[PDB]
């Protein structure tokens, strides 16, 4: 999966993180969520945030630590810190 | 000198002095009355603001149709017309709330999950909250780390499934959503106040209970505000198919209070909410008062015939308790606010003590009624329900109705007169005689509580009339699109049914009050008409002739420093004559540059409506003088790139030079460049983070706009008649980052003030902190109520 | 409330008069005979005078020195009290405290300036003094108005510094001093607002 | 005459624990009536004067508690049971037997509390900078010195000018300077420093 394309593949990763938040937070339609807004505002905590980067692991493989959400207030810095990672 | 003369009198004096201080101290301690600044509701039927309570009082009519369909009750086996069968009710009608099905998680910091999670009735209390904070014209935002009280009034009940079980999705959040002690805990935690957060449950009397709480944490002085309130609802039959086995419950579910067919006490649903203040207080601040508490007292009824047999004696007791606190008679009180919870043996014990208490003194009969023939029982909301119900009588001036009186009982005696029942309306003027009342509140739990209220002093009177010609802007935000659209069709249509409002009052009222929210909207309309066009042009959608525009987390401006090409400037008297901002800061740096360079302000700055050694030092001055007019106007400014002339602009508002040191260094550079012819601050021609203490003699486009913005600051405020290089700049606000706006301060020849109006609509249309108390401060303009916050709600709802 | 607000002072030449006015205000001004005091720069408080209340007979005490040239106004018509100057010379340089009582001195006033002196708006010279040798500094030389402030490098250092309050020399023109303390260029700044002199010095062995 | 009140001088504090200033008389101060005709004041750094107690043991409105007055006609005292950082100044007793009051005395004072320290001493000779002309000015200077109180003289006298600053705040320490002025015939060859804190005198010439 991680065939490691031209950059368009970060728009992918885009794609996964607008999902992966969505099925964590029990919205409908994965659309809604605000790209801008951080966390802090869409309700997440100890409990919502930690198999949210479990199963952010497991589709990516990489290791990302505990304070991730305080490291990427919103999607945009966690996807643009998630692409710099690997690759 | 001075013998056994002067020298005791100055002791004598000043022990009086001593005396009469202490004896005021324990006076203020003991009995200071408190004040109602604003009241929120939620009562059964389409009642949701208290002028719809106080139409539906005066009109007479009762809010009770069924029962509810949304909240997947069985509704068929609850009444098997055999009452002793197991899951069979008694009540085949109710008064319900058609709102606690919906919420809008998406307004407050709250996941959908939790929010499914979360008990109807705090759901109810953090709107209550909410709403009465706007209604008392306090901008929510503005109560942070401060001390304020909270106390609720609830009934713990039950709402989803065990947490023995647990769920699927929701489990971790199971035991928050359902706990008393949340209900007070969520609101203090999201508007994050630090008094005292209380929760209460005494039965149907834990309302007034809890203002009764609150009445004295102010007294003390622990705290300096207290939002008192209660709520009760009901996600589950089951409380009518318990209370069914006790025989208690009318079948139809209705309220006939001291009628001769009495048959049960029904039950509803509701919540009330009152925010105190103490009268110095909220007079010295100029908050509005609506009535005034002074007395107040909780009692039990001791050892009876059972835990739900009522007593008299402690009735009595707690009355004259109450009247004895509040330092007043028993012919002081014209009307009373009974309980009448319409049942068999309740009524007579409740008439004789109100009897006994009130009417053995007395020359006037005394009036008596009960909100629950209206609205019927509604548990733990009931009490402050009464107390909204007389502050708005008062207020109003009329007595409203009690319903199903008109056959009176039988096992109470009335040959004494003193009590007339309430059956038809009542004037009630203003005289020399002030209005009081007092409201009483049973338990089944054993605790009693009574209230005395009074009506506001008549000191408001003796406004004066002020005009003017400054026109003021009027701004209008929300947290959604569709917020704003409904915001604005609302503001509309209570414009159009009230007329003769000026647009002052209007625009003060806009003004501080309702917080600032991401989706922002603002303009200036000469009269009301065109008011009305553009607010029913944002209604549609299309968004012209205003200035919109999210903003999210941010509040600084940056002001920047344009060179040559605001030339030909438009010259304006009017600012330096109607502004004194200017004819203060630009007449003192003007009388600054005069003995040096020998042109006057006289000769063109009077100005030829119809050269390098003249303009630069002007234009300097003018530029000083209109960056001091917008720093007190409440926008602050940031780091400088003022270029050319704007690097000894941006020395002057940085604190490099002083005013007339900085004009003498400009009138000399000025004398020195007309002869070749013929506070942190960034550096212009180096690019850096500079002190402002370098600039000297010495001293005398991308990559830095680049830099401010990575460094967090994204709009740029240029100070110019004509806005030069903003095409420039807007080009890179797409090139790379975020995006960059520019706002113009003048336009071609546009002098007059409007064009000050426009520029302040669009500073404010993109996340510009602006102090609106400045740039209203002396028009003489008051409070007005308006319409509180539009919601969207959705469906969440968890079956068992 | 009871507020006083005191008015009036300012600098006059020796042998000259002057109008001090005590403003009673928030408070029945009918029997309550107050009295003036004086506190010299660098000294104790000492007592002027009292004038008693119309009630007793509304006469006047002084205590020495001043007998001579001081003397009081009632105005009951306004509220005010007024102290009036006679012929004033160099040591009577004080601020002066009005306050309510006779015998129990009650709330007092705010207090004024007035100084006596003959000299004119001279600017300073600039004092740089010789290093430790680190204590170096800068006093200042004479200058005759009180406002003058002093620095170093326009105010970039903040640790050390040690300006002392000025004095008074035989010529009336007062002295300023201030210093540092650093191991190892330093320039210190003065300003004169009556003369507009300021000037920048640097020292360097 | 006068009954010549004193005070016991200076009194350093601590926040936490109470203090007391007592007040002595030579002649009792107890009226016939049954009053004590003795009253406090207070003044505080740059501010106008203060009444804290009337009449032997009162207190006045306005007053911040803490302050009690207790004594009989003739060792009157005034005590406080809780010191604060703010109620620091001069502290003046008075009496009102006799009419015609010209002073208020010397008064006590109060700051605060600090461990004894050492101060330095830095001679500074009299260059030939901006003195130029016909004068000399001569400063040793001094800083640190916990608690107040020292003296500095010259010797191979008579006329100096010394100026002391305020605590420095945080730290607690004062600072001295001192300066001698002469016309033209100096360089005829040191002031001394002596601190209680500190060891035998020292000096340093030239």
């Amino acid at each position: 999966l991680a065939s490691l394309p031209a950059p368009e593949r970060e728009k992918a990763l885009f794609e996964l993180v607008r999902s992966h938040a969505a099925a964590v937070l029990g919205h409908a339609s994965a659309e809604r969520v605000p790209a801008d807004q951080a966390f802090a505002e869409l309700g997440v905590d100890s409990l919502s945030a930690l198999e949210l980067r479990n199963r952010l692991g497991a589709a990516t493989g990489v290791r990302l630590p505990t304070t991730t959400v305080f490291d990427h207030p919103d999607v945009r810095t966690l996807a643009a810190h998630l692409t710099s990672e690997l690759g | 000198a001075s013998t056994d003369s002067e020298k005791v009198a100055e002791y004598l004096r000043r022990a009086t002095l001593d005396l009469r201080a202490a004896r005021q101290r324990i006076r203020e301690l003991e009995g200071e009355p408190v004040a109602v600044v604003a009241m929120a509701c939620r009562l059964p039927g389409g009642v949701s603001t208290p002028e719809e309570f106080w139409e539906l009082l005066s009109e007479g009519r009762d809010a009770v149709a069924g029962l509810p369909t949304d909240r997947g009750w069985d509704l068929d086996s609850l009444f098997h017309p055999d009452p002793t069968r197991s899951g069979t009710a008694h009540q085949r009608g109710g008064g319900f709330l058609t709102e606690a099905t919906a919420f809008d998680p998406a307004f407050f910091g709250m996941s959908p999950r939790e929010a499914l999670a979360v008990d109807p009735q705090q759901r109810l209390m953090l709107e209550l909250s909410w709403e009465v904070l706007e209604r008392a014209g306090i901008p929510p935002t503005s109560l942070q780390a401060s001390p304020t009280g909270v106390f609720v009034g609830l009934i713990p009940q039950e709402y989803g499934p065990r947490l023995a079980e647990g769920g699927e999705g929701v489990e971790g959040y199971l035991m928050t959503g359902t706990t008393t002690s949340v209900a007070s805990g969520r609101i203090a935690y999201t508007l994050g106040l630090e008094g005292p957060a209380i929760s209460v449950d005494t039965a149907c009397s834990s309302s007034l209970v809890a203002v009764h709480l609150a009445c004295q944490s102010l007294r003390r002085g622990e705290s300096s505000l207290a939002m008192a309130g209660g709520v009760t609802v009901m996600p589950t039959p089951g409380m009518l198919v318990d209370f069914s086995r006790m025989n208690s419950l009318a079948p139809d579910g209705r309220c006939k209070a001291f009628s001769a067919g009495a048959n049960g006490f029904g039950m509803a649903e509701g919540a009330g909410m009152l925010l105190l203040e103490r009268l110095s207080d909220a007079r010295r601040n100029g908050h509005p008062v609506l009535a005034v508490l002074r007395g107040t007292a909780v009692n039990s009824d001791g050892a009876s015939n059972g835990l739900s047999a009522p007593n008299g004696r402690a009735q009595v007791r707690v009355i004259q308790q109450a009247l004895a606190e509040s330092g007043l008679g028993p012919a002081d009180i014209d009307a009373v606010e009974a309980h009448g919870t319409g049942t068999r043996l309740g009524d007579p014990i409740e008439a004789r003590a109100l009897f006994e208490a009130y009417g053995r003194d007395r020359e006037q009969p005394l009036h008596l009624g009960s909100v629950k023939s209206n609205l019927g029982h509604t548990q733990a909301a009931a009490g402050v329900a009464g107390v909204i119900k007389m502050v708005l009588a008062m207020r109003a001036g009329t007595l409203p109705r009690t319903l199903h009186a008109s056959e009176r009982s039988k096992e109470i005696d009335w040959s004494s007169g003193a009590i007339s029942l309430l059956d038809e309306p009542e004037p009630w003027p203003a005289g020399a005689r002030p209005r009081r009342a007092g409201v009483s509140s049973f338990g089944i739990s054993g605790t009693n509580a009574h209230a005395i209220i009074e009506e506001a002093p008549q000191v408001v009177e003796g406004e004066r009339v002020e005009a003017g010609d400054v026109v003021a802007p009027w701004v209008l935000s929300a947290s959604s699109a569709e917020g704003l659209r409904a915001q604005a069709a609302r503001l509309a249509a209570h414009l159009r049914e009230h007329p003769g409002q000026d647009p002052r009052d209007i625009a003060y009222s806009l003004a501080t009050g309702r917080a600032a929210l991401p989706h922002r909207a603002a303009f200036a309309p000469v009269d009301e008409s065109a008011a009305l066009r553009v607010l029913d042009g944002l209604a549609t959608g299309n968004a012209d002739g205003a200035a919109v525009g999210t903003s999210r987390a941010q509040q600084r401006a940056v002001f920047v420093f344009p060179g040559q090409g605001w030339q030909w400037a438009g010259m304006a008297v009017d600012l330096l004559d109607t502004s004194p901002v200017f004819a203060a800061a630009l007449r003192e740096c003007a009388d600054a540059l005069e003995p040096h360079l020998d042109f006057e302000v006289i000769p063109f700055l009077r100005a030829e409506a119809a050269r390098v050694d003249v303009v630069q030092p002007v234009m300097f001055a003018v530029m000083v003088s209109l960056a001091s007019m917008w720093r007190a106007h409440g926008v602050e400014p940031a780091a400088v790139i003022g270029h050319s002339q704007g690097e000894i602009a941006a020395a002057c508002v940085a604190g490099a030079l002083s005013l007339d040191d900085a004009a003498r260094v400009v009138a000399l550079r000025s004398r020195v460049i007309a002869t070749m012819p013929g506070v942190p601050f960034f550096s212009t021609v180096t690019g850096r983070w500079t002190q402002p203490d370098e600039l000297d003699a010495g001293y005398w486009f991308a990559d830095a706009v680049r830099a401010l913005a990575e460094q967090g600051y994204r709009t740029f405020l240029e100070v110019s008649a004509h806005p030069i290089l903003t095409a420039a700049i807007e080009e890179i606000g797409d090139g790379s980052g975020a995006d960059l706006s520019a706002i113009h301060s003048l336009r071609r020849g546009d002098g007059s003030l409007a064009d000050f109006g426009e520029a302040l609509s669009r500073a404010f249309a993109a996340g510009v902190a602006v102090d609106w108390e400045s740039v209203h401060l002396g028009t003489g303009a008051r409070r007005v109520p308006l319409p509180t916050y539009p919601f969207q709600r959705e469906r969440v709802w968890l079956e068992p | 409330e009871v507020q006083l607000v005191q008015s009036g002072g300012g600098l006059v030449q020796p042998g000259r008069s002057l109008r001090l006015s005590c403003t009673a205000s928030g408070f029945t001004f009918g029997d309550y005979a107050m009295s003036w005091v004086r506190q010299a720069p660098g000294k104790g408080l000492e007592w002027v005078g009292f004038i008693r209340s119309k009630a007793y007979g509304g006469t006047t005490e002084y205590a020495a020195s001043v007998k001579g040239r001081f003397t009081i106004s009632r105005d009951d018509s306004k509220s005010i009290a007024y102290l009036q100057m006679n012929s004033l010379k160099t040591e009577d340089t004080a601020v002066y405290y009005c306050t309510r009582g006779g015998t129990l001195f009650d709330y007092w006033g705010q207090g004024t300036l007035v100084t006596v002196s003959s000299a004119s708006t001279k600017g300073p010279s600039v004092f740089p003094l010789a290093p430790s040798s680190a204590a170096l500094g800068c006093l200042v030389k004479d200058y005759f108005p009180e406002p003058v402030t002093v620095s170093w490098n326009s105010g970039a250092l903040t640790s050390g510094v040690h300006t002392f309050p000025a004095v008074l020399q035989s010529s009336g023109l007062y002295s300023l001093s201030s210093v540092v303390t650093v191991p190892s260029t330093y320039i210190c700044n003065v300003n004169h607002k009556p003369s507009n002199t300021k000037v920048d010095k640097k020292v360097e062995p | 005459d006068v009954v010549m009140t004193q005070s016991p001088l200076s009194l350093p504090v601590t926040p936490g624990e109470p203090a007391s200033i007592s007040c002595r008389s030579s002649q009792s101060l107890l009226h016939s009536n049954g009053y004590n005709y003795l009253d406090w004041y207070l003044q505080k750094p740059g501010q106008s004067p203060q009444l804290l107690i009337y009449l032997g043991s009162n207190r006045a409105s306005g007053v911040p508690d803490r302050f009690s007055g207790s004594g009989s006609g003739t060792d009157f005292t005034l005590k406080i049971s809780r010191v604060e950082a703010e109620d620091v100044g001069v502290y003046y007793c008075m009496q009102s037997l006799q009419t015609p009051r010209l002073t208020f005395g010397p008064g006590t004072k109060v700051d605060i509390k600090r461990t004894v320290a050492a101060p330095s001493v830095f001679i500074f000779p009299p260059s030939d900078e901006q003195l130029k002309s016909g004068t000399a000015s001569v400063v040793c200077l001094l800083n640190n010195f916990y608690p107040r109180g020292a003296k500095v003289q010259w010797k191979v006298s008579g006329n100096s000018q010394e100026s002391v600053t305020e605590q420095d705040s945080k730290d607690s320490t004062y600072s001295l300077s001192s300066t001698l002025t002469l016309s033209k015939a100096d360089y005829e060859k040191a002031c001394e420093v002596t601190h209680q804190g500190l060891s035998s005198p020292v000096t340093k010439s030239f």
